[PDB]
């Protein structure tokens, strides 16, 4: 009862003091990662059947 | 215009049989996979019926012109394939009746018996047994107003043997198996419950009666006429048309009355 | 295909043959899901029918049975109940002697569990074998404690037959859409060895229905 | 002081909510609105793997991207060759109720578990020609829903007892236990850097854990029903969840909040499995409506549908080079798509 | 894992004898097994092969129609029936286990070997070098040649390397070129392309002194190569 509530409070305090960046920056980082690896994505860009191990 | 009516009936039944066999094969190959024994039996029966229907136009031509112009080479092949596929279809539907009887009246044993491997083995055995008659006909079906016939008291013995191994034995087996299956199903706790399931039990009984009555009423006249003619004119080809109607309407009726097909 | 490729294909064919044999062997066995409350009595049912989940194997009249006891799974049942969706029958055990017991009422808790299991979307057509265990305790307690403690609208004779029939009817009334699945109710005590035959009869009926549906004829 | 502690917890939760609200000036939709979307994803069944005679519950690709292990409820663990479509191994399991399977990154081991609350490690490469179990990891009081190899000697397993554990396969004892979930944990996802993992639970909450210390780092709460699948973005700073309310969501570890929602009005069935493409551009999700959907992660569009399964799609995985996608399903068939 | 061969001994020419090999320590039923013989002064030579489940059997052209190979999986025994033995059939016979799946290592374990003495389009593998003098601790290279390209369309080059220490059975070093076998030190390396192959040892001790053989597995009858002796 008391112990569980104290543990929950401590966990909430530990998770409260966490550095956060802007959502715009994180979205830009995700978009940059997606665009930087778009060439090496066979499902995104279909490969020619010569270089396709499943043909 | 009796010959005109008979020719129209022959054409209609040939078209109906070809369409029904094609549809049944299409459903077996595409809609419902042939993984169960019932589907394998249905496919084999449909193939036999299709082959019989393709054989029928030669009989239609013989009726139309009262002569055989195809020659001995075609006559032997046609006669052999006709006999072999008649026996194949009859034996396949008899085996389907036996399989249903085993499924209902022997449910514990049907677990290790009604397997697709066993169904394939039984179908191949039926194919070999009928190919025996086909081979016996491919060497004796010579031509002798030339008429394509099984060249030889030998003819009477052959006709009696065909009647014994094609009509009475299969009819008796089918009747016994289906009667026993219905009697067992009458005592089950799921079909024999309320009015909602007594209706399903009576529907099953009606389907069994329909199948047996169709087989009997479409195979009796031709066999009776052929047996009588051996001991002793336009009704011959009518009876042959009745047999062809049996072959054509077996798969169509089976598909129309199939609950698994109705659930797809 | 090289020699090594051909040998690999041959090994795969042998694996396929073994898998087919295993599947054929497994299709010959009857699977039963054992359910009920903790004190409802399943250990006696398990004994008479011979962490994680417990598998029980027994054979009766050339029929092989697999019984799965899931009473040790202290988790949320909605996440693993579909693992038993394809099952021959469900054996539900209810102690009918705890109508006056207090865990709310134990009998009402068993009724709620039966309602949840019977009307589950994974067991729409799965027949349920209902065992109402602890018969003689119920008989001995029906003389003193009336059935009005559990059912306030009983209004019936305080005899074992009428009360037991009322309990059975109340349990089978929870079977919504009683047109595809059948509930097999049996009254069993601790010293009563007839439940294996009852399970075999229910399973045989289920098998007849199953291969009727297999034959495209139902 | 119980009421005081509850008030303090509520105040801390509100503080966290407003702190993570302040750093949400923009949305993922606006940033990716001007970018070119995926034209049309059209994959086809290159291979079909047959041999399982019951529902498939889990699959895992090998690191070499050619072998894959499949778990099905017929008691069989099959290792396939996705190129030639032939079976390399067939492992019989002690308990047929298996809900998860894993492939070691080295390829020497596979893992599986289920209603037995046990993770079993199988040695694929022995002096003998057979596959044998090497260790059985007991200690979970609920069913095992996921397991992922850290290395040849460490594995992390989730369980339905509201607890994830870190094991040492050398000794068989869980070195660390990750508690904090109030519901059954259904999925796991190790980060590419392997130093932390996320876990979705039936309490509609996802938690990020530290493997070294053994404590929760962040908690994400945006779903309405149980979280069924969780996957890690290839970057390592994001993860996607697949829940029972027919909605996928994307969370950012740095932003500590949900980024974008993947749902459609005509889909009312829960998501059973999620996975990402190699670049993270395509989010692939298996559903209860018998087909697998392909979402564009940046814009939340239905790029394509992997229809072709006759039952619920339970498992779903992409190769390490992104060449193929394998989907298992309750119709006992695995399908490789390109 | 051990394979023990039984039989052999003095046989009059034109007679017959049965060779038996007892397998213990591994799943004998899941392995394809080979018979390989080595003449008293010459190199190894493949004889016969029986697959797993006995569904595939191959013989050498020298023994085809004369030898018979069979296995007894419940008894864990491999048999070789040979009739009408010629004077060229005298050799020490080895039993080899080889399992075939993706990533497998065939020919990994060889038996002790039994000897039999009788009283009085195939791919060609070449090993020109022989009797190479070697100083311990140095680096040596052993070359190989093939009459046909061993590189298949799978991308696999079926070129096998074996070491035969004096008085010891041959042991696998590299199964498909550039694949180090289990239990073999990292000093050994495999390289090559097409029809030319090389085996390299960075540093060596007195242990790896003996005859080195090259084998092709692209197609039967599984021809070997002449020995390349290393002398200290
Ligand atoms: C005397 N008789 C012949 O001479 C056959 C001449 C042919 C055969 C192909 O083309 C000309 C008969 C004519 C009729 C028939 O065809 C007919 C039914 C039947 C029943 C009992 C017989 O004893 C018998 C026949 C044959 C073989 C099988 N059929 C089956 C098709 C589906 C209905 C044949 O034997």
């Amino acid at each position: 009862s008391i112990a569980q509530a104290r543990k929950l409070v401590e966990q909430l305090k530990m998770e409260a003091n966490i550095d956060r960046i802007k959502v715009s920056k994180a979205a830009a980082d995700l978009m940059a990662y997606c665009e930087a690896h778009a060439k090496e994505d066979p499902l995104l860009t279909p490969v020619p059947a010569s270089e396709n191990p499943f043909r | 215009a009796i010959p005109v009516i008979i020719t129209a009936v022959y054409s209609v039944v040939f078209v109906v049989g070809l369409v029904g066999n094609s549809l049944v094969m299409f459903v077996i190959i595409r809609y419902t996979k042939m993984k169960t024994a019932t589907n394998i039996y249905i496919f084999n029966l449909a193939l036999a019926d299709a082959l019989v229907t393709t054989t029928m136009p030669f009989q239609s031509t013989v009726y139309l012109m009262n002569s055989w112009p195809f020659g001995d080479v075609l006559c032997k092949i046609v006669l052999s394939i006709d006999y072999y596929n008649m026996f194949t279809s009859i034996f396949t539907l008899t085996m389907m009746s036996v399989d249903r009887y085993i499924a209902v009246c022997h449910p514990v044993k049907a677990l290790d018996f009604r397997t697709p491997l066993k169904a394939k083995i039984i179908n191949i055995c039926i194919w070999l047994l009928s190919s025996s008659v086909g081979i016996s006909a491919i060497v004796l079906g010579g031509t002798k107003v030339i008429e394509c016939s099984l060249q030889f008291w030998w003819d009477l013995f052959m006709k009696i043997c065909v009647f014994i191994f094609a009509f009475v034995i299969p009819v008796l087996i089918i009747i016994v198996c289906y009667t026993l299956m219905i009697l067992r199903l009458k005592s089950v706790r799921l079909l024999s419950g309320s009015r909602e399931k007594d209706r399903n039990l009576r529907r099953i009984t009606r389907l069994v009666l329909v199948v047996v009555a169709v087989f009997v009423v479409c195979w009796t006249p031709i066999h009776i006429f052929i047996l009588v003619e051996a001991l002793g004119l336009s009704s011959y080809y009518f009876c042959i048309a009745l047999g062809y109607t049996n072959s054509s309407l077996n798969p169509i009726l089976y598909a129309f009355l199939d609950e698994n097909f109705k659930r797809c | 295909l090289s020699a090594e490729d051909k040998a690999a294909v041959e090994r795969s064919k042998m694996i396929d043959r073994n898998l087919r044999e295993d599947g054929e062997k497994a299709a010959r066995e009857v699977k039963l899901l054992l359910l009920g409350a903790g004190e409802s009595g399943k250990s006696t049912i398990v004994k008479q029918m011979k962490t994680g989940i417990v598998e029980t194997h027994f054979t009766f009249k050339d029929l092989h049975f697999k019984m799965f006891d899931v009473g040790g799974q202290r988790s949320e049942r909605k996440k693993w109940i579909h693992c038993f969706e394809g099952v021959t029958a469900i054996i539900f055990c209810v102690a009918l002697s705890d109508y006056d017991l207090v865990l709310m009422n134990r009998m009402h808790e068993s009724m709620k569990l039966f309602d949840s299991i019977c009307n589950n979307k994974w067991f729409t057509d799965t027949s349920i074998i209902l065992f109402l265990n602890k018969k003689d305790l119920f008989e001995e307690k029906i003389k003193k404690s009336p059935l009005t403690i559990c059912y306030p609208e009983y209004a019936g004779s305080n005899t074992y037959e009428e009360a037991a029939a009322y309990i059975q009817c109340q349990f089978e009334d929870l079977n919504k859409r009683k047109d595809t699945k059948e509930i097999y109710t049996h009254f069993t005590c601790a010293t009563d060895t007839k439940n294996v035959q009852f399970v075999f009869d229910a399973v045989t009926d289920v098998i007849i229905k199953n291969n009727l549906k297999d034959c495209g004829l139902f | 002081e119980l009421d005081q502690l509850r008030q303090e917890a509520e105040q801390l939760k509100n503080q966290i909510r407003d702190a993570r609200k302040a750093c949400a000036d923009a949305t993922l939709s606006q940033i990716t609105n001007n970018i070119d979307p995926v034209g049309r994803i059209q994959m086809r069944t290159r291979r079909t793997l047959r041999g399982h005679l019951a529902k498939i519950y889990a699959m895992h690709w090998g690191t070499d991207s050619r072998l894959l292990v499949s778990a099905s409820q017929d008691g069989k663990l099959i290792i396939w060759d996705s190129y030639t479509t032939n079976k390399v191994h067939a492992i019989p399991l002690r308990s047929s109720w298996v809900m998860t399977c894993a492939y070691a990154p080295s390829g020497n081991y596979v893992a599986c578990g289920g209603l037995d609350n046990i993770c079993s490690i199988y040695n694929l490469k022995t002096r003998e020609g057979n596959v044998r179990v090497s260790r059985e990891l007991a200690g979970h009081t609920g069913y095992l829903s996921c397991c992922r190899f850290l290395d040849d000697n460490q594995i992390v397993t989730s369980s339905g007892d509201t607890t994830c554990a870190l094991w040492d396969i050398e000794t068989g004892q869980q070195t660390t236990t990750f508690t904090g979930h109030t519901g059954d944990v259904m999925s796991l996802s190790l980060a590419p850097d392997t130093r932390l993992f996320v876990s979705g639970a039936c309490d509609a909450s996802a938690k990020l854990w530290d493997v070294r210390e053994g404590m929760c780092r962040q908690t994400f709460t945006g779903h309405e029903s149980d979280i069924n699948a969780i996957c890690f973005f290839p970057n390592g700073n994001a993860f996607a969840t697949g829940s029972d309310d027919a909605t996928c969501r994307l969370f950012d570890l740095r932003a500590d909040q949900e980024l974008m929602t993947y749902s459609h009005d005509n889909i009312i069935c829960g998501i059973t499995s999620v996975s990402f493409s190699k670049s993270g551009r395509l989010l692939l999700a298996g559903y209860d409506d018998f087909n697998c959907n392909v979402w564009d992660a940046l814009k939340a569009d239905r790029a394509g549908v992997l229809a072709g399964h006759d039952n619920r799609v339970s498992c779903l995985g992409v190769t390490d080079d992104g060449m193929a996608v394998a989907t298992g399903s309750w119709d006992s068939f695995l399908k490789i798509w390109n | 894992v051990q394979l023990v061969e039984s039989g052999g001994g003095l046989v009059q020419p034109g007679g017959s004898r049965k060779l038996s090999c007892s397998a213990s320590g591994f799943a004998f039923s899941s392995f394809g097994m080979h018979w390989v013989r080595q003449a008293p002064e010459k190199g190894l030579e493949w004889v016969a092969y029986i697959s797993s489940g006995s569904g595939t059997i191959y013989y050498a052209d020298t023994v085809k129609g004369r030898f018979t190979i069979s296995r007894d999986d419940p008894k864990n025994t491999l048999f070789l029936q040979m009739t009408s033995l010629r004077s060229e059939d005298t050799a020490m016979y080895y039993c080899v286990r080889s399992i075939y799946y993706y990533g497998s290592s065939p020919f990994d374990f060889w038996g002790q070997g039994t000897t039999l003495t009788v009283s009085s389009s195939d791919i060609v593998m070449t090993q020109a070098t022989s009797s190479v003098p070697v100083t311990p601790g140095e680096s040596v290279s052993i070359s190989c040649r093939s009459s046909k390209s061993l590189l298949h369309s799978n991308g696999n080059t079926y070129l096998y390397w074996f070491l035969q220490r004096p008085g010891q059975s041959p042991q696998l070093l590299i199964y498909r070129m550039s694949n180090l076998a289990s239990g073999v030190p990292d000093r050994f390396s495999g390289s090559g392309s097409g029809t030319a192959f090389t085996l390299t040892i960075s540093r060596l001790e007195a242990e790896d002194v003996g005859v080195y053989y090259c084998m092709q597995h692209l197609e039967y009858p599984l021809t070997f190569g002449a020995g390349t002796k290393l002398e200290l």
